[PDB]
């Protein structure tokens, strides 16, 4: 007795045959009948030795009630024999591979006795052997023939005669197959082919056939007493008519019990959900029940807006918080507390339902409960949701780490609230919106879960976003508009000023205790910087950046306050400019926010937010905000000047059209006329920047609310304000214009066919105020259902990149050395290659990076010790500027458009530090000390030594045990950023205490920003990267969807995570630089070089061909007149004549003179391109003075020594060779531009500067080989976006490096943290080749992770293959630990804990 | 411009292995000249352990590469000579190794000769200083005692290492071998470079 | 056909020889029932309409 | 209500667990499951009736007390019922030395 | 006649590619118990794990300790806390725990469980009060 | 009702 | 026809909140019915309604 | 909620007459819509309507608002002048709560 605890720590899968069924069974099914009476009939398929699944009886087999029975299997044994429906295919890879008489194996083992285990029955069954003769028995393999009435019958066909495969001739078969010849065939010994037929099913439990599935049972069991149990089929028996029938249906019967309406690959033949039907797709077992689950004690309700509520708080409905309950367990030191509990109990609130108590081990009601007076040590009380307890608030979809937050409740004590309040500022952390949202909230019952929520997922911990490394909350909407008019200096009324009365009243509602306004009288006029310098004074931050407010485009009119437009903080005091989305905005990095987040914690920041939000609103509560129709409307001066832009706009159309009438419209090398002009129209319609004139003209500034929204951040942006006001203009889908589909060259029944007037392709002239035509309005009308429809598939994208990307990256987790390993397997040396949290970084800039060789000794060579020392630490700092300075200009190098940058994500901001040590300094200006001097650099020197110790722990630091190098290289950042803050002109003011307390600090920040051990950091990259997702589908309609830039949609990332060959890609790209430094500068050069790359065919420049059967040294008719240019090209080529081996076969064709000209293709290019490269050829050209009229026609004769198959056939392929050469350019390059390039050079002074004036050629499509070839082009500096071609030409680590770049161009600006693109990448690329984020790619990365492949897709065959295969599957990650029923052992779960033996016996 | 650049390159291919050069060096057009008309060209090195490493620069018509029979008659041929012979270096052009003829000759003679290593690599590896490359960081291979005690500090087996394939064009310029350790200083966008161990596994052919 | 979207179109292109208009339309017609509740549709982004 | 796929990662995103364990296993259909340790199959324990026995190996049953859940093993009796043999290894016991 | 619950035949299409000899003893098939392990415990002097506890395993110890507290309550704490939880976050803040952690550094084949045995009385606690 | 379905 | 006041009132409607007069509630406005069925059906003779 | 212009709405507060802002002439909302709805959605009809229905009211007539109407917003505001009111629609409203 006593079942000691234990986990599963591996899964075998097997093939079970009727000798386990028969061990595992714990009855016999015999009869038919199914119930008798109220109870079971005993031999039947309900009897309840099966498990019971009905309260009216036990089970028997464990004596168990219905809740604690799991169910046990049965058995029937078959009269006849059956086939395992899902291994049809191995018995026929059996049966085409062991002679069917004395079993031995008819091929030869010693043939695929080198290829993998999997594969050697497989390649054995390939192979015919129809035919064959055994070489012990000398009989002859007949041929394996499946039927294709059914998925199971095999038939066997001896030169014609015809002899049915029954499964009791199939077991006689696999039983003389021997254990040596399984395991000589790639085979595991538990997956001998005897067990492929059954004589003794297995019945499943009643637990997963509860009271159809039975109706099938209960067929096979009534069929099965039909056939008679002295059976006996032998080879060649002619079974009549009804025994054939009977063991026909008995098989399908149990083929569609386990395999109806699930087909799968393995599937041989043709033509009630079934076991295996219950796995697959979302309504399947794994998916709706394993991986998730439907939860008891959770509530669900609309949410809605509520500023009174804290950020970390939610407002809970009290009928909710009478519904879900808080399991307190009653002990001597909670007893007082949860008696009042007990005393109200279901008739007052805060009351309880429910006590468990533990003297009965039961539940007792609390109505029940009235003569206990108190309750007793143990007693479990589940007492009512109160005010302060903790919810978990939820979101679907959950998407983002934050997604589930902890909130402390606030009980909504009125009856008629029924929704979810939550802070406004809160909704960042949920994507929310109150427009209809409903979220999902529980409160945690139980201890553990409790002490988890209030310790590892209350939102505060979310207030930096994994993703982005940045703050997720901050003011929204009102709050920055309020935060904007509070902290401007001036109103429409004056001096934004408030009397004493009013400042008291801004700080009513911020929850903190108020500031002292004793020192003001009442006619005091206090401004709004004063209040929220008392607001921000008790976290005291330095903040200097220009606000959302000052915008350039808006600078020439208006009339800018000096003191508005440089926001500035100085130690939580505002000195100057106004807040807005810049500084108290949600999702802005560097902000106000966020400093306090960096200095006293996210509690403080949110604490501060709440308090902020409370006095903008408390300001608007008096300055007052609105927007009107007469904010949207312009002047008429103003809308004549927008008439007169966009006229100008329609003229610059009309003269591009011009242009085209007379035939003027050249296009370039490389696009059509067609092509040409739509961009030239493109450009020409674009709205100058002249169009803010007019509506800044009609608009004033402080005192226009539409304006003031979009100004301060809060909504809106220019666009929306031009639209609005002055007008919508261009309508682009996908880049271009409006297409031609009503009919031939029309777009709308509105317009005339072949319209060259710009509004008839979508150029929209009136602003939505002013009203739009019809034409107009359906344009507008298809370009909201582009976006509709683009947000729309946004979802079910994003869905099925992210379930295979979580799928792909679950099981990396952060071991106790912070590598990212896939059960023991590495996937990172080091977690993001630093080691650290994605929530604990902090931008800083290297001061030292950009300064040239003499500014870096002019701030930073000390000179006032004559010491070698600081000549030593100035070269160090040097040393670390040269490396960073290489390190990131080679990052450039294999980059489109990566600049090297002057800042840094740390996880250490020194120089705050040090500032606020010196602020805090009870000191100033020391004197000057050379021993303290020389002790401080001492100190720094060390603790840059022992920085990479951070990493392991004290006590190898005290040891001094060696570092790895990898560890050496994680701290290097941090080296280099301590030893340029901490330099020794930098901490001359600084005490060797003050210093001690710098470098302690450092360490404790340090040690605090690494990553947690057992963090599934694989998942969060998965949901860091598939967030932006589907941003990047809601720009859908703003990529280009043309050929070879096929951008739309997910198609660029579904190539980037697929791992999709070159030729799959449609929107490759190559940048090439010029092998001359030089000569970069020349664009004309840059031109040349990028038209002479482009690849020209032969059959680019051809009208038609024709292929003749005619030799020369006859002619068909219609180019009879082709022997005067012939014989003039035999005049004017003395050394061309014809060679003594022309053949019939020759092509005539015409060339296309349009493509020559715009082309610049000359008929010498084209001559010589193909005579130095054809050598069984002899070509001839007409004169090509050929104006328009003739033709320039190029007869290729061959000869016979091509032809040394059908000879016409042979001579097509020719044609079809001779046609697609290379002319001119470099294969796989459709398309080749010219672009500027931003780079960094360091000159001779050591300076790094930034040159705009590189030209490049960035083509279209990819061949890495090609233009490295060409020599004109820098070999080592060749970037393209095709990751497989990088991989095949550079390696797998250059792979990542382009997984990285790739994937860091689609996630945009607003990308996530570069750890989370290393965590993509380094998975893609652990196993030296570039495996995909689909089956395959977890099919190579973890094979035998049989339960997370089937998690994934394809449980059927997965589950096959791991049975045939006897795989086992140690249970590892998520998806497996899920799949059994466990948790994974990761987060909290990571570390285990054991008792203290020693402490607790001598502290009892 | 393949056999140009092949030319140019092979050389300092064979000096990046530390490998001292034997017989001379040939013109630019002798070279194409051989290589048309022998079909190939062999380039002799030796190697710092009195090994013997020879190239096989085969023409992309040659009948070396058309016909399996005549591959195999040079391979038995050359493995026949009296030479240490550490490595054979076959550079073919790209779809000769997707003729799998020529590969099953190739897998015959190694499995004749195991004590000899023979790796058949496309054009493109040889066509550019590959450690020069930007995208390629800088690969080094470790001896197998700084291996052993990285992985004994790490708790670590050989087969729990990010893998690399000795196909790999760094690899093959450094000349590892599957079952081998490579470091890796990568560039890092987070931690200004970084370092990692890679385990070097079975070519691609 | 060729449509004038509305009666104020044709009135302009009315001596106009190079925009001969088969039909006129009235610009309401290409709005459902319930596209049509919504007051000065044409002045509001269309998404918002649908 | 149900807490789905994604509700699950982001648990396990922030490492949750003891809340997964809560909701999956205590709020929902969460169970014991006996597995012999020798064989690895599903075994019979009933502490109120005297139940301690495995229908593979029978006297060396050695039955461990495994936390799962009632839909993992329906999964594993399915996939048991199509003729796939699930054998749980279970975690070894381990030993510090005396 | 007409039917409407149709259950949408489902199609799997990607097929996967994972890449003397007596019947069988008593060893070979079998033998699923899995050899039992001993614990070899890294000396202190040799650990190389955070001498910081992760809060993870804070939160893992004081949740352990509450749920403890639930059945027992028998506490060394000096101030009295009405809460289970606020009893165990004292205790760790007064480094009063009594348990331990354990993480295991690696299980070797030979049937070895090497850990590392972290004392939170003498570790860092990263959480907030 | 479990039963409901009879012999 | 709601009386509408396009402001800023203690944040209360912000992102697609609304304030609402409890007066407006409280004299019909948008107040109405709502109406759910219940049918049940005698399984066969061995049921009845009682 | 939802106005004919697709600005749909979640009533989070209820007040008192008492506690609703109310102008010079004693006009009161029914509902309280935030400015900051409007720029992002460029629902200008619902600000047209609300500006022709100003009129309306102190008109007593019920105007068409159907679209591609001949339109002038001009035209509307000065409308709106002719009823006593400001060219905007705009009035002095006082704090319920403060007065
Ligand atoms: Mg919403
Ligand atoms: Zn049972
Ligand atoms: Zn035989
Ligand atoms: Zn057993």
């Amino acid at each position: 007795m006593e079942a000691g605890y234990a986990e599963i720590a591996a899964v075998q899968f097997n093939i079970a045959g009727d000798n386990d069924h028969k061990r595992q069974g714990v009855m016999e099914v015999t009869i038919s009948n199914l119930f008798e009476g109220t109870l079971p009939a005993e031999g039947g398929i309900y009897d309840a030795r099966m498990g019971t699944t009905d309260h009216h009886y036990k089970c028997i087999t464990c004596s168990h009630q219905r809740k604690q029975c799991m169910g046990h299997p049965g058995i029937l044994q078959m009269h006849a024999p059956v086939l395992q429906p899902l291994f049809i295919a191995e018995i026929r890879r059996w049966l085409r591979v062991i002679c069917l008489n004395c079993g031995a194996p008819i091929v030869d083992l010693k043939r695929y006795e080198h290829l993998i285990r999997p594969k050697r029955l497989i390649e054995a069954a390939s192979s015919q052997t129809e035919g064959k003769q055994c070489y012990v028995c000398k009989a002859v393999h007949p041929k394996i023939v499946k039927d294709s009435e059914d998925y199971f019958t095999f038939w066997a066909d001896q030169q014609g005669k015809i002899d049915k495969l029954y499964p009791q001739i199939i077991r006689e078969i696999f039983s003389r197959v021997t254990y040596d010849t399984v395991v000589k065939l790639g085979r595991s010994k538990n997956s001998h082919p005897e067990k492929l037929v059954l004589k003794a099913i297995q019945i499943p439990p009643i637990s997963i056939r509860p009271g159809d599935i039975n109706n099938v049972i209960q067929y096979l069991v009534r069929k099965n007493l039909l056939i008679p149990k002295d059976l006996q089929i032998v080879r060649g028996q002619k079974i009549p008519l009804n025994i054939d029938r009977n063991l026909q249906t008995i098989q399908q019967l149990y083929y569609n019990f386990l395999l109806d309406s699930v087909s799968t690959t393995a599937t041989q033949g043709g033509t009630a959900p079934s076991i295996m039907r219950r796995l697959p797709r979302k309504e399947g077992r794994i998916r709706k029940s394993l991986l998730g689950s439907q939860v008891w004690s959770i509530s669900r309700s609309t949410i809605c807006g509520n500023s009174d509520l804290h950020l970390d708080e939610v407002g809970y409905p009290i009928s909710f918080a009478r519904t879900l309950q808080v399991a307190e367990t009653v002990q001597h030191y909670n007893i007082n507390r949860l008696m009042p509990y007990f005393l109200n109990g279901k008739r007052q609130y805060p009351g309880c339902s429910r006590v468990y108590k533990q003297i009965t081990q039961s539940v007792h009601d609390i109505e029940g409960l009235k003569q206990d007076f108190r309750l007793e040590v143990g007693d479990i009380l589940y007492r009512d949701v109160v005010t302060g307890d903790v919810a978990f608030f939820n979101r679907q979809p959950s998407l983002e780490r934050s997604s589930i937050g902890v909130h402390r409740i606030v009980v909504l004590e009125n009856p008629k609230i029924s929704t979810f309040q939550m802070n406004v500022s809160a909704c960042a952390w949920y994507n929310a919106d109150f427009d209809g949202d409903q979220m999902n909230l529980w409160v945690p019952w139980s201890v553990m879960s409790r002490v988890e929520a209030e310790l590892l997922c209350s939102v505060r911990n979310w207030f930096i976003s994994t993703k982005s490394s940045g703050p997720v909350n901050g003011q929204v909407q009102d709050s920055t508009v309020g935060s904007f008019l509070l902290t401007r200096t001036n109103t429409p009324m004056g001096k934004n000023v408030m009397n004493k009365l009013h400042a008291m009243g801004l700080f009513q509602t911020t929850q903190t205790d108020p500031p002292c306004f004793a020192n003001y009288s009442p006619t005091d006029l206090l401004d709004g910087k004063s209040v929220v310098s008392m607001l921000l004074r008790q976290t005291p931050i330095n903040y200097q950046r220009a606000p959302t407010w000052y915008s350039e485009v808006y600078a020439p009119y208006m009339h800018y306050n000096k003191q508005d437009i440089s926001t500035q903080i100085r130690n939580g005091e505002l000195i100057e400019g106004v807040l807005d989305k810049k500084a108290v905005g949600a999702g802005s990095s560097g902000g106000i926010y966020h400093l306090i987040s960096r200095r006293y914690g996210p509690q403080q920041a949110l604490k501060m937010i709440f308090a902020t939000q409370q006095l903008a609103l408390n300001y608007v509560r008096n300055a007052g905000f609105t927007v009107s129709t007469a904010d949207m409307l312009l002047t008429p001066e103003a809308h004549q000047e927008v008439q007169e832009i966009i006229n100008e706009l329609l003229l610059e159309s009309e003269e591009i059209n011009n242009r085209l009438l007379h035939g003027d419209i050249m296009p370039p090398i490389g696009l059509t006329t067609h092509d040409f002009y739509e961009k030239l129209q493109l450009n020409a319609l674009k709205f100058p920047d002249r169009i803010l004139k007019p509506i800044m003209n009609s608009i004033n500034p402080e005192t226009n609310g539409l304006f003031q929204m979009v100004a301060t951040g809060a909504k809106g942006s220019n666009p929306n304000m031009i639209h609005i006001m002055a007008g919508i203009g261009q309508i682009e889908i996908n880049t271009q214009r409006i297409q031609p589909q009503f009919s031939f060259g029309r777009t709308l029944v509105y317009y005339p066919r072949f319209a060259l007037e710009a509004q008839a392709y979508g150029f929209i002239c009136n602003s939505y105020i002013a009203g739009l035509t019809s034409p107009e309005f359906i344009f507008g009308e298809m370009n909201g259902r582009f976006d509709l429809i683009n947000k729309a598939l946004s979802t079910s994208s994003t869905g099925y990149a992210n379930r295979k990307a979580i799928f792909g990256l679950q099981s990396c987790i952060v071991d106790y050395y912070r590598r990212v390993s896939i059960d023991t397997r590495l996937v990172q040396q080091l977690y993001g290659e630093d080691g650290l949290d994605a929530r604990q970084l902090e931008t800083v800039r290297f001061e030292t990076i950009m300064l040239s060789d003499q500014e870096l000794e002019d701030k930073f060579k000390y000179t006032g010790i004559q010491s070698p020392l600081f000549e030593e630490e100035f070269s160090r700092l040097k040393k670390d500027r040269d490396k960073y300075r290489q390190i990131f200009l080679n990052v450039e190098n294999f980059n489109f458009s990566q600049l090297l940058t002057d800042v840094r994500q740390v996880p250490v901001n020194v120089a705050s530090i040090v500032k606020n040590i010196l602020l805090s300094s009870t000191s100033g200006v020391l004197p000057f000390d050379e021993k303290s001097i020389l002790q401080k650099y001492a100190m720094v020197k060390t603790f840059c030594k022992n920085l990479p110790y951070v990493f392991i722990n004290n006590i190898q630091e005290r040891l001094q045990t060696p570092i790895p190098v990898y560890l050496k290289r994680a701290a290097s950042l941090m080296r280099m950023l301590i030893r340029i803050e901490l330099a020794t002109v930098k901490t001359l003011n600084i005490t060797c205490e003050q210093m001690s307390a710098i470098l302690d600090l450092i360490r404790l920040q340090y040690t605090q920003s690494l990553i947690n051990y057992g963090e599934a950091v694989g998942i969060l990259a998965a949901q860091s990267v598939s967030e932006p997702l589907t941003q990047y589908m809601l720009d859908s309609h703003h990529r280009s969807v043309a050929g070879g830039t096929n951008k739309s949609g997910i198609v660029r990332p579904q190539e980037i995570f697929s791992a999709k060959p070159v030729e799959a890609e449609q929107s490759s790209e190559m940048l090439l630089r010029l092998k001359n430094p030089e000569v970069e500068t020349n664009k004309t050069y840059a031109q040349e070089i990028a038209n002479s790359i482009e690849l020209i065919t032969f059959e680019r420049l051809i009208l038609q061909w024709h292929l003749l059967y005619e030799t020369y040294s006859v002619m068909y008719p219609d180019f009879a007149s082709d022997v005067e240019w012939m014989t003039d090209f035999l005049e004017n080529h003395p050394l061309l004549q014809p060679p003594e081996d022309i053949a019939n076969w020759c092509i005539r064709l015409e060339l296309n003179k349009t493509t020559m000209i715009l082309k610049s293709i000359s008929l010498e290019s084209i001559i010589n391109s193909l005579r130095a490269k054809h050598p069984n050829t002899y070509i001839m050209h007409s004169v090509e003075n050929t104006a328009s009229g003739i033709p320039i026609i190029i007869r290729i004769y061959l000869r016979e020594s091509a032809f040394r198959a059908t000879d016409e056939k042979i001579a097509v392929n020719v044609v079809d060779k001779l046609l697609n050469s290379t002319i001119r350019g470099i294969p796989g390059i459709k398309n080749a531009n010219v672009v500027k390039l931003m780079r960094h050079r360091v000159d001779a002074q050591g300076k790094l500067v930034r040159l705009d004036n590189i030209y490049a050629i960035k083509t279209n499509g990819t061949n890495i080989f090609g233009a490295m070839l060409d020599d004109n082009i820098d070999p080592y500096t060749i970037v393209s976006s095709s990751i497989g071609d990088t991989m095949e030409l550079y390696g797998i680590e250059a792979a990542r490096q382009k997984i990285i770049s790739e994937i860091r161009t689609v996630m945009g600006d607003k990308g996530p943290n570069h750890r989370h693109l290393l965590m993509y990448a380094d998975l893609m690329t652990r196993t030296g080749q570039v495996t995909s984020l689909e089956k395959a790619g977890l099919n190579a990365r973890e094979p035998s992770n049989v339960l997370l492949r089937m998690a994934l897709s394809s449980p059927v065959q997965v589950l096959t293959d791991a049975a045939v295969d006897s795989a086992v599957n140690p249970i590892y990650g998520i998806a497996a630990p899920t799949l059994m029923g466990s948790v994974p052992r990761i987060g909290t779960m990571y570390s285990d804990i054991i008792m203290d033996e020693k402490y607790i016996t001598e502290n009892y | 411009m393949a056999m140009q650049k092949l030319f140019t390159y092979i050389y300092e291919f064979i000096e990046y292995r530390k490998m001292v050069l034997l017989e001379e060096k040939v013109p630019y057009d002798k070279f194409v000249q051989m290589v048309l008309n022998t079909g190939f060209f062999r380039i002799n090195a030796e190697t710092l352990n009195h090994g013997i490493v020879s190239v096989f620069i085969f023409g992309a018509n040659g009948k070396y590469v058309h016909h399996g029979g005549d591959m195999r008659t040079l391979l038995t041929n050359t493995l026949n000579e009296k030479k240490h012979y550490e490595e054979l270096i076959l550079i073919v052009d790209k779809p000769v190794l997707s003729k799998k003829n020529i590969l099953d000759i190739i897998v015959e003679q190694r499995a004749a000769n195991p004590t000899i290593v023979i790796n058949i690599y496309p054009y493109h590896l040889f066509c550019i200083n590959i450690p020069k490359v930007s995208a390629i960081p800088k690969h080094k291979l470790i001896t197998q005692e700084e291996a052993q005690e990285f992985l004994g500090r790490e708790y670590l087996q050989p087969q729990d290492l990010m893998q690399i394939s000795a196909s790999d064009p760094p690899v093959v310029w450094l000349g590892g071998r599957p079952g081998d350790f490579v470091q890796i200083e990568r560039p890092s966008e987070t931690a200004m470079h970084a370092v990692v161990i890679r385990f070097i596994t079975k070519s691609k052919i | 056909c060729l449509v004038a979207f509305s009666i104020i179109e044709l009135r302009k292109h009315k001596h106009d020889v190079t925009r001969r208009f088969t039909h006129v339309d009235v610009p309401q017609a290409i709005l459902g029932l319930a596209a049509l509740v919504s007051p000065y549709a044409n002045c509001t982004q269309p998404a918002r309409v649908t | 209500l149900r807490l789905g796929e994604m509700e699950h990662w982001v648990l396990t995103a922030q490492g949750a667990m003891q809340t997964i364990i809560e909701k999956s296993h205590d709020d929902s259909d969460g169970c014991i499951s006996y597995i012999c340790r020798n064989c690895g199959e599903p075994a019979i324990y009933n502490a109120s009736h005297p139940i301690y026995k495995c229908m593979n190996c029978d006297v060396q049953a050695d039955i461990g007390m495994v936390d799962s859940r009632r839909s993992s093993i329906v999964f594993q009796h399915e996939m048991r019922a199509a003729n796939v043999n699930i054998t749980s290894v279970l975690s070894p016991r381990v030993f510090q030395p005396a | 006649l007409i039917m409407d619950d149709l259950v949408e035949e489902y199609v799997e299409t990607e097929e996967e590619n994972l890449v003397e000899i007596v019947e069988s003893p008593s060893i070979c098939e079998g033998f699923v118990q899995a050899s039992s392990q001993t614990l070899v415990i890294i000396p202190d002097n040799e650990r190389i794990t955070s001498n910081v506890l992760t809060t993870f395993e804070a939160t893992r110890l004081v949740a352990v300790r509450a749920q403890q507290l639930a059945i027992n309550g028998s506490t060394m704490l000096k101030k009295k806390y009405s809460s289970p939880i606020d009893i165990a976050k004292q205790e760790l803040f007064n480094r009063k725990i009594p348990l331990l952690v354990m993480r295991c550094i690696k299980v070797t084949p030979e049937g070895q469980k090497i850990v590392e045995i972290w004392n939170p009385r003498e570790m860092g606690i990263p959480l907030l009060d | 009702r479990t039963a409901d379905v009879g012999i | 026809n709601t009386i509408v006041a396009y402001m800023i009132y203690g944040g209360y409607n912000q992102e697609d909140s609304v304030i609402v007069s409890q007066s407006f509630i409280d004299r019909g406005g948008f107040a109405g019915t709502f109406y759910r069925e219940e049918k049940v059906e005698l399984e066969s003779d061995i049921e009845s309604f009682g | 909620m939802s106005s004919r212009s697709g600005n749909k709405g979640i009533a989070a507060l209820a007040l008192p007459t008492s506690d609703m802002p109310f102008t010079e002439d004693g006009l009161q909302p029914d509902l309280i819509v935030n400015p900051h709805s409007h720029p992002s959605r460029m629902t200008n009809g619902q600000m047209i309507e609300t500006t022709v229905g100003l009129a309306n009211a102190l008109q007593g007539v019920v105007t068409d608002g159907t679209a591609f109407l001949p339109i002038n917003v001009q035209l509307l505001s000065e409308r709106l002048a002719q009823e006593g009111l400001r060219f905007n629609g705009c009035q002095k409203m006082f704090n319920g709560q403060t007065g």
